[PDB]
């Protein structure tokens, strides 16, 4: 579990010398790009499982033979292990938003998700399809002004599609 | 886990049922707990008479007596030691206690370095008590209920490549864990700090090839090159035994390949000719 | 010449140097130097010659070969002859090229130039 | 999966035994049961088509806003009557499932394991499946000892649900 | 833990479709000779123990190197593991017997026997001249008519001794 | 591995390292009877190996529809093809089968990596299941009517073929 | 292995293409061997402890060193002559075996891979086992054309010793 | 492949100083027992096929089921796997002797021994009781004067102990 200050710590750490100026310059941007990151962090539970539902309706439909019987998530009982599952791509890519850095999301939900399908028989390439029908959602959710003052996020945005995408691609 | 369950030989943990000890006492419940205290703490090693413990039994009959304390009592009684602990590495029990009282693979390497710490300051006797003494032992098994495996399902705040650490661990219901062929040394002390998880490989039978470990300097799993193939697609097909051609031909049985996509349909092609078997292929 | 990714995968171990000679024989460093200045009859005795690293038997099987190599391309000819049964059975996977039996039989570097005695006559 | 045989088997094999005759007479049980129960099976089987029209075209009399309110989980356009006939169209199979195999077992590891996890999910309310069923209970023409096998596993269903 | 019924049912349910009724003509004959099968069950759990000790002596007549000392079975302990796991095959086939289908002999007794011995060092041969010699008096206790009723199960004994050529052949 | 019904008995005395005893002989002499039996069964399959193909793909491609429709894993001229290709390769290594008498054959070839292979590749492992459940019941209809031939009951002999069609469809669904 | 029939098979397989009737031939010239090879191996089976009593013997008749020169290789103590009835015994098996398969796979597979390669380090010279075969050869006391097929596995043998 | 003197180069590589004079003299004492490893290397390779037959009829005897049928070391084939690979220890070790070091051992003979066996059944016990039936007869061989001169070589006969008890018990 890292964050963006412990990962300049244990890479300051290892050269043996003190902080730099600049990177102390680099951080006091992150104490001022702080409060923009609970904006984006803090509207995405709010609609966590608003956006499992949309995005299991778009999986199913355009892949209708998991549900189709035979299917690997035909039955009720794996059905709610891949839509409730859906969640912990969800759990643990808002933590790496909140951290700023992908360490949190490499070691719990990256590091055998690509293992675990070849003795499960769950397809690789349709769970890609799902995350990535997520970040398309989760990108609009947190865009769009209502009710919240005028920023500008499309540095800090460009962190979570960059999340979902690091999470799709490390298993299709 | 149901059609992976059949393969992987977990079907009899995945429908079990919790023994429990309800506060009345009968001879019979109490006969069946303490059968399902020694095959899941023992790894279904038997035990015979002499082996039995009937000591140990007696204060289990009395209200005071809790699961809990029992397990705590079996695994510092020497029957325990002298089939798991004097025949192993320090590092592999480590590992292995948390097989038993815990139920579950170890995650990181971290949890292994504060037990070690302990180990050397309170003895090996204190370091039972701490893991029954933990915050996840008291919540998924109560006093009065024996530990199970808990690798299966998803026990939340589990890490998936401790999903597969616990299938290192075990082959089946069928094994002793002294009797698999790595038996003294640890499966996983070289997967808890290359922080890699490996290749699931299941029983016998149900899989044709149970006999894949990894190896010391193998293949890595994402690689870079393109591998003369036309599009890149590279996948990453492992085989378990080759029996082919001898001295020159194969200096080394199960062997890694790393294959591109073009020509991979006559790959498989090859590795069946030389009489190998292929327990994994992996998009990288 | 030399290619840098190529070497680099060896060290990494991802690519098998059967896997690996095909970057070079499918290298258009390698393609400039010897398909512009040789034959299709000489391109198979040149890769039977140095891939199989084996003499050609007769003439009548270069010409064999020669039909796959002009449909096929340069790639596709080497590729049926690293993924010849002759060829994997005898090298094995992971064995560089070498000349098999050579009791008092000429070095085929020596023996065979990189390029033919026809481009020569151009450059007269 | 749950049968009385193999409910007899694995309760056996825990206390690692033969099976004697506190096994054994849990087989004949499920044996002569079958035979009020095979062709309670013959009476859903052969009205297939009767009953899950006749369960779907009663659950849109009993609730009529699903046919009305603009929504995926209802029933407003044809793709949702489509998948209305697949659904209780998939409840009349584990009903004929569970009794052919006489236990509970395809009930439980086919249906209502995660049942009510998907239901708060999708907001599909489950008493729509409760008029459902109950419309199967009244019509499904089962008579004598054989009727009353197939009307255990209709009511397990509904308790389920509830 | 599968049945001849939950057979049935899970190959139907893979399909979809409903229960055809030649299906239900094949189980309404294993329900005719449901009571033969509790007549050959009921017959080995009885002779149990006395056909463990009589096929170990002629096990450990022909193989004598077996309790000769250096041999695999030589001390007593070892000894009875081998006499108390012969119960084990027996426990898992007349399991299989009663439910007339193979799932619970494939995933306790012959998903791992195969793999154990190689970290055991006990020999292939060993185990499986040792089924071997109980299949043939397993056979024998139950075909012989002393005080039951003359019926036929020929093709209901060829189970049995596929029961045990599943066991043995697995293994060596 | 390449094995008999004869290297079946012959392995397996060899483990045990004594004589062939003389039932196992009884027993492979009525394999000889029946070996005419096991070349009318074998002929007829490869006689009609490209017309079930096809016409246990069209009842395929029909029942699931979404396969040949955009997006799906069958759908364009090259997959399909591959597709269409390969279920040659089940009736390959299942008649190879039928006239080996052993499914040796069938599990290290055709059965070692099928289940394997497809969560790299995004292909539908239930869905193959049904394909070649869709060929299990047309190829034991080819070999069970008799036009201008002897008649016998081999039954005994065609539940060796279903039996290698479900052994091939379990294996990956 | 090898077997003829499998010798079918695994030449169909790298070319790739079905079991035309190039290699369905194969199969009954395997089929109808076997009746005069079945036979051919019950003459040996019915006869297992009077060969391997016979060409033991023979060895030290034709070989009179064999049983007094003292070494392990050699049959002068008792376990060498508990080894000898072994070694014969041995041979018989396969000879049984490559009868019963109809081919050379058990002889290829258990016996004459690396049957030269150890006897040069254990000193055991192949002429002793020659002789051994070739009254075995003289002795089976089979008759007809099955015990010609039975015989050229004894040859194939011997050529495979030198 | 590495020597002593490269063990020395390479360690004092790392350090990127000059070679220290200790460990010049260091050095220069295995000069002086440069002959002595000669004498020693020569006198293995010489009774090289004569140990290798030797110490296969000891094991064989005492795990006498390798032997019999259905055991791991049965038929002739896999019987000279068995006995041409006890070259191949011994192949490794007299390089390792010759060169001073266990680098050359290590990632040839032992870095796949102990993984290759898994997958080819071939039981751990009896792999390590074949190599240490080897040592006390290596080192034996090497340590009767006869028809040389007398000399000290303990401390050097030591090291070939370790080389053996290094390859028995990495695989075992
Ligand atoms: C001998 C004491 C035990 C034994 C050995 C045994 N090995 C094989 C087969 C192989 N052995 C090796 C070993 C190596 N190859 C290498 O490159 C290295 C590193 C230097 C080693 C150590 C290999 C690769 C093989 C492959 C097969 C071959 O011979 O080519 C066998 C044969 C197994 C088979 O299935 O045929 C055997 C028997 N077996 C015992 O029982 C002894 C205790
Ligand atoms: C058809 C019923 C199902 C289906 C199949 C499908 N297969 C592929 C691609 C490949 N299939 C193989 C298969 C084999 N190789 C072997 O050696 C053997 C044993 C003899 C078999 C069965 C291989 C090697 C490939 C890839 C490369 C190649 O074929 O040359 C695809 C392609 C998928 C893609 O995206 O490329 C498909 C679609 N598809 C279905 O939906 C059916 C269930
Ligand atoms: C065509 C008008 C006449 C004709 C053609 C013909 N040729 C062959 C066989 C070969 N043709 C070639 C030709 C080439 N090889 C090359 O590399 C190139 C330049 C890129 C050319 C033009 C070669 C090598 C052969 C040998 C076999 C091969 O195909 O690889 C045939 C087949 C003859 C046979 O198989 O014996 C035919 C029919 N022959 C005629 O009848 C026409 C008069
Ligand atoms: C093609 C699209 C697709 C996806 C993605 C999918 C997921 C999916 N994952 C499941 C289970 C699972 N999912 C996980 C994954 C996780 N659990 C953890 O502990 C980690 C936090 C996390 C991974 C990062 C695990 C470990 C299981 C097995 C749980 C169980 O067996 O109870 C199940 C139920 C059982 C199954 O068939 O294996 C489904 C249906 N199904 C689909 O059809
Ligand atoms: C943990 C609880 C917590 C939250 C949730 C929080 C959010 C938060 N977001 C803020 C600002 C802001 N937040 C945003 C966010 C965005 N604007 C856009 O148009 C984008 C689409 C989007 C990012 C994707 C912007 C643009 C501002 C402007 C002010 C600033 O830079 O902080 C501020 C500044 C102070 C204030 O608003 O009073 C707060 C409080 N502060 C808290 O203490
Ligand atoms: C019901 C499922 C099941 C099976 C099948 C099972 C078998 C089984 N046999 C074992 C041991 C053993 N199995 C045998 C069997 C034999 N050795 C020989 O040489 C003979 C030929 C043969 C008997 C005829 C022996 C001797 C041991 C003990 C080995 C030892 O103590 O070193 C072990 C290791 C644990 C222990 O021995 O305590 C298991 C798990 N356990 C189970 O839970
Ligand atoms: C094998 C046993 C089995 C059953 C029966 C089952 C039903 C089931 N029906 C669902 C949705 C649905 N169910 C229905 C059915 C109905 N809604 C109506 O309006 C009608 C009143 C009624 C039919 C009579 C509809 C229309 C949907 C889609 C709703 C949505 O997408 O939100 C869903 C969630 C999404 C899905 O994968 O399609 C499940 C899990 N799942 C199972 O595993
Ligand atoms: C040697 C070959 C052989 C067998 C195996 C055999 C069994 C056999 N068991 C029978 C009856 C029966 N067998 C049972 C057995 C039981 N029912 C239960 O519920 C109990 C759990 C169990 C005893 C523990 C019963 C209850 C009957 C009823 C008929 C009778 O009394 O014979 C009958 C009567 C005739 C028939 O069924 O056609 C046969 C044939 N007959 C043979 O010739
Ligand atoms: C529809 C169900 C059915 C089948 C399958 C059937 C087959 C069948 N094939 C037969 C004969 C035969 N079948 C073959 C076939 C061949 N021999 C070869 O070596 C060739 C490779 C191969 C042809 C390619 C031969 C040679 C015979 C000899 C007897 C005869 O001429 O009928 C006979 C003669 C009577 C008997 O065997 O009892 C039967 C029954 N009869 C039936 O009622
Ligand atoms: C299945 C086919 C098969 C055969 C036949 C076979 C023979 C065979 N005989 C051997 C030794 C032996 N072979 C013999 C046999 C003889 N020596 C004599 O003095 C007599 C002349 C002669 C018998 C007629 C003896 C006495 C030994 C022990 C020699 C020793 O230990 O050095 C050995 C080496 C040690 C061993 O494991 O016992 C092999 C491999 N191995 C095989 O796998
Ligand atoms: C039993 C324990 C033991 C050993 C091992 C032993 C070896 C030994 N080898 C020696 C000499 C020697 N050893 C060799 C051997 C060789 N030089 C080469 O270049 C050849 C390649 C190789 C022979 C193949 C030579 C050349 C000498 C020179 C001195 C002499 O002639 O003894 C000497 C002379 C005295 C000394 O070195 O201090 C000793 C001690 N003495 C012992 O007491």
């Amino acid at each position: 579990t890292l964050d963006v200050f412990t990962k300049v710590v244990s890479q300051a750490d290892s050269r043996g010398e003190f902080l730099s100026n600049e990177q102390l310059d680099a951080l006091a941007n992150v104490v001022k790009e702080g409060n923009k990151r609970l904006d984006v962090v803090n509207r995405i539970t709010s609609n966590a499982s608003a956006i499992v539902t949309n995005a299991a309706r778009a999986l199913f439909e355009e892949q209708p033979q998991l549900i189709a019987p035979g299917g690997n998530a035909y039955t009720n009982r794996r059905m709610a292990a891949c839509l409730r599952d859906m969640e912990i791509i969800l759990r643990y890519v808002t933590y790496a938003i909140l951290a700023g850095d992908a360490s949190v999301l490499d070691d719990r939900c990256l590091n055998g998700l690509r293992e675990t399908y070849q003795a499960l028989g769950t397809p690789g390439s349709s769970v890609a399809v799902g995350v990535q029908k997520m970040k398309d959602a989760a990108v609009g959710i947190a865009n769009d002004p209502n009710g919240i003052t005028k920023g500008d996020c499309s540095q800090l945005i460009s962190e979570v599609a960059s999340y979902f995408d690091r999470a799709a691609a490390a298993v299709g | 886990i149901t059609t992976a369950a059949s393969r992987l030989g977990t079907e009899p943990f995945s429908d079990a049922p919790k023994v429990e000890l309800r506060p009345k006492a009968s001879r019979e419940e109490v006969e069946s707990v303490i059968r399902a205290v020694y095959r899941h703490v023992l790894g279904n090693d038997y035990i015979l008479a002499s082996e039995r413990l009937v000591s140990a039994e007696s204060l289990l009959r009395d209200g005071n007596l809790t699961v809990r304390e029992f397990v705590r009592s079996v695994a510092k009684s020497e029957l325990y030691k002298k089939k798991f602990f004097y025949n192993s590495f320090q590092t592999r029990l480590i590992e292995l206690n948390y097989k038993h009282l815990l139920g579950r693979a170890p995650y990181d390497e971290s949890e292994v370095v504060y037990h070690l710490d302990l180990y050397q300051n309170k003895g090996y006797d204190a370091e039972i008590d701490s893991y029954i003494d933990s915050w996840e032992y008291q919540s998924n098994f109560g006093d009065n209920v024996v530990p199970y495996y808990r690798g299966f399902e998803t026990q939340v705040g589990q890490k998936t490549a401790g999903f597969n650490r616990i299938f290192r661990l075990y082959r089946g219901y069928a094994n002793s864990d002294r009797a698999q062929v790595e038996g003294t040394k640890s499966r996983l002390a070289r997967e808890l700090a290359s922080n890699k998880a490996s290749t699931i490989v299941g029983p016998s039978g149900t899989n044709d090839s149970w006999g894949f470990r990894a190896s010391a300097d193998v293949a890595p799993k994402k690689n870079l090159g393109n591998a003369v193939g036309e599009g890149d697609r590279v996948y990453r097909l492992e085989v378990t035994g080759i029996r082919s051609p001898g001295y020159p031909s194969v200096r080394r049985s199960s062997t890694v390949f790393i294959v591109p996509y073009e020509r991979l349909s006559d790959k498989i092609q090859q590795v069946h000719k030389q009489g190998g078997k292929i327990v994994s292929v992996t998009s990288a | 010449f030399r290619q840098g990714n190529l070497e680099s995968q060896l060290k990494n171990r991802a690519i098998s140097v059967r896997d690996f000679v095909r970057g070079l024989a499918k290298s258009e460093a390698f393609k400039t130097l010897v398909i512009k200045s040789n034959s299709n009859y000489r391109l198979v005795e040149l890769a039977l010659k140095r891939l199989l690293g084996r003499a050609p038997y007769n003439k009548d099987e270069e010409i064999a070969w020669s039909i796959k190599i002009a449909t096929n391309g340069w790639d596709g000819f080497v590729d049926a002859l690293l993924d010849s049964e002759e060829y994997q059975s005898n090298f094995g996977e992971n064995i560089v090229p070498y000349q098999r039996r050579r009791y008092k039989d000429r070095p085929f570097n020596l023996v065979t130039p990189r390029y033919g005695n026809y481009w020569r006559d151009k450059l007269e | 999966v749950k049968t009385p045989i193999t409910e007899a088997i694995a309760a056996a094999d825990t206390q690692g035994r033969f099976l004697g005759n506190t096994e054994l007479q849990s087989a004949r049980g499920r044996y002569e049961r079958a035979a009020a129960s095979l062709e309670a099976a013959r009476g859903l089987t052969s009205n297939a088509q009767r009953l899950i029209d006749g369960a779907t075209q009663a659950v849109y009399q009993k609730f009529p806003y699903t046919t009305q309110t603009p929504g995926p989980q209802f029933a407003a356009d044809s793709r949702g009557k489509s998948k209305c006939a697949r659904d209780v169209g998939h409840y009349l199979r584990i009903i004929t499932y569970s009794l052919v195999a006489g236990g509970t077992g395809p009930l439980d590891e086919y249906l209502i394991a995660g049942l009510a996890e998907i239901n708060s999910t999708f907001d599909l309310s489950p008493s729509w499946y409760v008029e459902a069923l109950k419309h199967i209970k009244a019509n499904h023409g089962l008579s004598g000892q054989a009727a009353n096998e197939a009307n255990t596993y209709i009511d397990y269903a509904i308790n389920a649900l509830s």
